[PDB]
RNA sequence: CCCGCAGAAGAAGCACCGGCUAACUCCGUGCCAGCAGCCGCGGUAAUACGGAGGGUGCAAGCGUUAAUCGGAAUUACUGGGCGUAAAGCGCACGCAGGCGGUUUGUUAAGUCAGAUGUGAAAUCCCCGGGCUCAACCUGGGAACUGCAUCUGAUACUGGCAAG
RNA sequence: UAGCUAGUAGGUGGGGUAACGGCUCACCUAGGCGACGAUCCCUAGCUGGUCUGAGAGGAUGACCAGCCACACUGGAACUGA
């Protein structure tokens, strides 16, 4: 239960950047970044706003990875509680365990630091967890455990993070591997490109 | 239709005929084909209709589009039928199931071979 | 304080005893226009002591017949 | 009679008891007459797994109510607990 | 037949308010003056007078803003053939508080929020805006 | 700084002696985000032609609506020539839930957060002739203070 | 009567026995839709897909040599379980089983019964209804269908 | 549940890509057929049949059928109609029934307000807690729009009386 | 599906029942029910709820809980709280 075909198609599809490979490249230099994959990907079709909600669906989640079903489920939860629903939707979004680490920078990638939970690598508040889905809670200090704090891998996805924005919401230590989930990221702590409004629309239909 | 015709006379509305009736909410029934034929349309549509004659469990006589592709059926071939209407045929309610219950696995369909039974070949 | 309701006698052909008919104000369930219902009853007329029409006063007793269970306790007008 | 006793919630292999009061005749599921607290066999710590209201319960006892041997465990500890 | 005064009053002045007149008058009503009170001082109209003693009746004066009548859309809920009751809790709103429920109760007659302010209930006769 | 967005287009026929003559009708809505919009529908031989005059007419018409924070002010529904338009304010966030055709009207003039829902035939042009009417009809928190000669808090 | 059913017989006839098949009954229906039943006879079994060679073949003849000019609707059948019997022969093959029938006069005590076949003759077969052996001239028969029962 | 071991090592499929409806070409294909939820499709080329490549969706599932509600304001209480589209009885009288001008008094039935009882638990909802997460389980609450009773309120509707 | 009912409706008395009662019986009265749908006919275990729906409603009563009914068919009782 997990897309692992290439992984550019979809940018290249989706037409964006979507920090699918470490970074440490250009995409143009490793794929057409500016044209649709596949024989016809190079025309540029007429679509539909139909077409646009679900395609800023389909980004959502390659960005982050959910399948469907267990996507709607985040949607149909963030409708029910209160504020701005497409806005507590990436808020909790935000909050999928794997997230926190690789916005920890512990890992490069989102499926390497996926991978690293599903591998028993991280202790969150001191207590182990597994469920890349695990969703998390101001104050919680995720962590690295020791079988892994010598991992080639952790160390260099940190010496990859600070080539990117330092997260505000959450704080980390950098120096033995772990940090805190001080705040709940808000709307404008996150990126402008999203557009929640036609994510609730597309669903609401 | 004021307030006290309604009180004399509550709105109704009429029931929902159903348009499958030989199946009483089964989602399939097992049939036997009491008779096997072919249907050309008028001079201007030149075309075959495959269609059965058969007995259900219940007891109905009804008429099943043979799926196409797959003709192995003649008088005492059971098969199991679903309700699907076809334009184009004016009494045919309910399609033969293709892949199941005395039904030929069609020749080797490398697309949509789900909707026919035929198996993921093994190459 | 004992409970009593206030009806209507429709009948009296029969010995020591009464058809009271209520008479409730309720509003329709669905289509909400308010209704006037009736709710027959079988009173005991002790003594055999009221007419037509004259308005009674009556209380749920133990069953008395087959189908009365309730006595009377006054007359409010006397069947003009 | 009426006894006071437990019934099973929860689910497969975490057992959860409410301790209720009902006619003996009744199933240990069927319907009851007080809900009167609950059991918790793996509280473990993480909560309170033995609330009893126990005046309604001696209320209870004291108009004849017996008690099934298991909660009367249960309330010999709420009274070691104190 | 005349089944209704209240429904005619208020068509009095809708169609008084479309017809552009100044001023409409109905044969009065202690009720309907009440009626005219309550949206009187809620801006409604300019003001109200009743004359006559054994068939007293109501006069109007209309309202108009720039080119446009003030009150625009009237309609009588409880009507005889239906009545209308409504608890507290469940007392209306005319455009989001924008508009006035014109509402009776044992206290006499007000505005809806009047009523949610004593908290009564009570039968609901307008709609007004 | 303005916004467009056709509607819809139908090829239109016109019998002649000899056959007839197809033709094609544009329809869209023209408005700046900030509660103006208007609409326009153009009739012409081909598409991009119809398309472009009739969001011309559209940048006239443009009515001034008094929505506040892209929502309405109360319920409101409007009726035109057979179709019947319902729509009423939202809580925030809540979106734009609107058949395809009010959408777009909806989006343009500056609405975020508005409910709605159509009845009757459901013609284009219809439900537009419909829309904006109903969307005028709007009475900002003043304009009845206003109209009614009271202080704001005085209606509210 | 014979909507010239001879000539349909003929033209029908000459495909199918190409195909090596046996032509049964040849039945038109005019006005409710021109639609034409055929039944036929394949000894090895009749498959839908065969009688869509003969439709096909069939339809090739009755193109050319068709001078009736009515809709052209005709479909392809082989014998059901209630098969129609219109030789004096097809009832000899059906030696021993029901037989409905209906007489072309509606006058009372019109011969609308089934029988089971005892003997088989030219002008007369006889069936048996009531008990009695009875004998009925197949040209004064309206429409007779055998055996609707399923075993 | 934990620890150790070895090795990417044991583990991806099913529909669909004419429109609705996200996703397109090649080759056959010959209106032969086949496709079909509808509209429709097919010729010498078919983005609609078959194969191929490519693509979209979903995923340990994916499709088809069935069934129910929805969409349907398509029984319109909320929330439809009846000149010509379906729909005003041929007309009238009239019982039952429905509805009723205006003033005062009275009543308190309707109505409203309040209290009280009850409305099982589970369920749904809010705030928590516990299984590593989740599903799940659980605390507490909310709610159960109801009903009954009592005490009020009198504008409204009803009753009574007097105009 | 428009009338329905003679233990039917009521009373008196006796019997009967753990208990009130045409429960039963005698006796007397001649009623009782119905368009606010009696009677008849078809269908169906009921509810908490469940699915759907923005709502009002529509559908439904599998699982779990409450209640009822039945135990080859029909009838009868005995014992016993
Ligand atoms: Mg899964
Ligand atoms: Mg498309
Ligand atoms: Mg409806
Ligand atoms: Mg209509
Ligand atoms: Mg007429
Ligand atoms: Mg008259
Ligand atoms: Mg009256
Ligand atoms: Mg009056
Ligand atoms: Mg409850
Ligand atoms: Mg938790
Ligand atoms: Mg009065
Ligand atoms: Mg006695
Ligand atoms: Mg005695
Ligand atoms: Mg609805
Ligand atoms: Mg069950
Ligand atoms: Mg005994």
């Amino acid at each position: 239960a997990r897309y692992l075909g290439p992984k550019l198609k979809l940018s290249r599809r989706e037409g964006t950047d979507l920090f699918l490979k470490s970074g440490v490249r250009a995409i143009d230099t490793k794929c057409k970044i500016e044209q649709a994959p596949g024989q016809h990907g190079a025309r540029k079709p007429r679509l539909s706003d139909y077409g646009v909600q679900l395609r800023e669906k389909q980004k959502v989640r390659r960005i982050y990875g959910v399948l469907e079903r267990q996507f709607r489920n985040y949607y149909k939860e963030a409708a029910r509680l209160k504020g701005n629903t497409g806005e507590n939707l990436l808020a909790l979004l935000e909050g999928r365990l794997d997230n926190v680490v690789y916005r920890m920078g512990f890992g490069a990638t989102r499926a390497e630091a996926r991978q690293l939970v599903s591998h028993k690598a991280i202790m969150v508040n001191g207590r182990v967890v597994n469920i890349a889905s695990y969703q998390v809670s101001p104050n919680d200090v995720v962590s690295i455990r020791e079988k892994a704090k010598k991992q080639s891998r952790v160390k260099a996805a940190l010496e990859l993070a600070e080539q990117r924005e330092k997260p505000t919401w959450l704080e980390v230590d950098a120096g033995k591997m772990e940090g805190t989930f001080k705040r709940k990221p808000e709307r404008s702590d996150l990126s402008a490109d999203i557009n929640e409004h036609l994510i609730v629309e597309l669903y609401s239909k | 239709a004021t307030v006290n015709q309604l009180v004399r006379k509550p709105r109704a509305r009429k029931v929902a005929k159903s348009n499958v009736p030989a199946l009483e909410a089964c989602p399939q029934k097992r049939g036997v084909c009491t008779r096997v034929y072919t249907t050309t349309p008028k001079k201007p549509n030149s075309a075959l209709r495959k269609v059965c004659r058969v007995r259900l469990t219940n007891g109905f006589e009804v008429t099943s589009y043979i799926g196409g592709e797959g003709h192995n059926l003649q008088e005492h071939s059971v098969i199991l039928i679903r309700g699907g209407r076809v334009k184009d045929l004016p009494g045919v309610r309910y399609h033969t199931v293709r892949g199941a219950l005395d039904c030929s696995g069609v020749k080797d369909r490398k697309q949509a071979r789900s909707k026919y039974g035929v198996k993921r070949p093994k190459a | 304080k004992i409970r009593t309701l206030q009806g209507r006698v429709v009948s009296d052909k029969m010995e020591k005893s009464i058809v009271v008919a209520i008479e409730r104000f309720v509003k329709h369930p669905i289509y909400g226009k308010f209704i006037k219902r009736t709710t027959k009853l079988h009173v005991h007329d002790e003594n055999n002591e009221c007419g037509i029409g004259d308005v009674v006063e009556i209380r749920e007793c133990r069953p008395l017949s087959k189908t009365k269970s309730w006595t009377l306790v006054r007359v409010v007008e006397k069947a003009v | 009679m009426v006894t006071i006793r437990l019934a099973r919630h929860g689910a497969k292999k975490r057992p959860f008891y409410q301790v209720v009061v009902a006619d003996s005749r009744n199933a240990r599921n069927g319907r009851f007459i007080e809900r009167v607290g609950f059991f918790n066999p793996i509280a473990s710590e993480k909560e309170e797994g033995t609330r009893l209201d126990l005046d309604r319960i001696a209320h209870w006892v004291g108009q004849g109510a017996t008690i099934s041997d298991r909660v009367a465990a249960l309330i010999k500890e709420v009274n070691k607990a104190a | 037949s005349m089944q209704d005064p209240i429904a005619d009053m208020l068509t009095r002045i809708r169609n008084g308010q479309a017809a552009n007149k100044a001023a409409v008058t109905m044969p009065s009503s202690k009720l309907k003056v009440a009626i005219a009170n309550v949206l009187k001082e809620e801006g409604f109209i300019e003001d109200f007078k009743v004359e006559g003693d054994t068939k007293p009746e109501l006069e109007l004066t209309l309202k108009y803003f720039q080119g446009k009548a003030v009150v625009e859309s009237i309609q009588r809920v409880s009507r005889p053939g239906l009545r209308i009751y409504k608890r507290k809790d469940e007392l209306p709103k005319v455009m989001a508080g924008l508009g006035i429920a014109v509402v009776s109760t044992s206290k006499g007659v007000m505005t809806d929020r009047a009523a949610r302010q004593a908290g009564l209930g009570g039968e609901i006769i307008c709609y007004v805006a | 700084e303005l916004q467009e967005k056709l509607i819809a287009v139908n090829r239109v026929s016109k019998t002649v002696k000899g056959g007839r003559i197809f033709s094609f009708t544009a329809l869209t809505v023209v408005g700046d985000g900030n509660g103006r919009v208007g609409f326009g529908y153009g009739k012409a031989r081909e598409v991009p032609a119809a398309i472009q005059k009739a969001m011309e007419k559209a940048r006239r018409n443009m009515i001034n609506v008094a929505l506040n924070n892209g929502t309405l002010q109360h319920p409101v529904k409007g009726v035109h020539t057979g179709s019947r338009v319902f729509m009423q304010p939202a809580s925030e966030g809540t979106g734009i839930i609107a058949g395809g055709a009010m959408r777009a009207v909806l989006e343009v003039a500056g609405v975020h957060n508005v409910l709605a829902k159509a009845y009757g035939s459901t013609n284009p042009i219809n439900v537009v002739r419909a829309t904006i009417d109903g969307l005028e009809n709007m009475n900002s928190p003043e304009m009845v203070a206003a109209k009614r000669g009271k202080s704001v808090e005085e209606i509210l | 009567m014979s909507t010239l059913e001879q000539k349909l017989t003929e033209m029908i006839t000459a495909p199918v026995e190409a195909l090596g098949f046996e032509l049964v009954g040849i039945e038109f229906i005019r006005g409710r839709t021109s639609t034409l039943r055929i039944y036929i006879d394949s000894e090895d079994g009749i498959n839908v897909d065969d009688c869509a060679d003969v439709s096909h073949q069939v339809s090739a003849v009755l193109d050319v040599e068709d001078p009736i000019t009515v809709a052209y609707n005709l479909e392809v059948s082989s014998p059901g379980l209630d098969r129609p019997l219109f030789t004096a022969e097809h009832y000899a093959r059906f030696v021993g089983e029901e037989v409905t029938l209906v007489l072309r006069m509606a006058v009372q005590n019109r011969r609308k019964w089934q029988g089971v076949i005892k003997a088989v003759d030219g002008e007369m077969i006889t069936v048996t209804v009531e008990g009695k052996d009875e004998v009925f001239a197949l040209s004064n028969i309206q429409k007779a269908n055998l055996v609707p029962h399923f075993a």
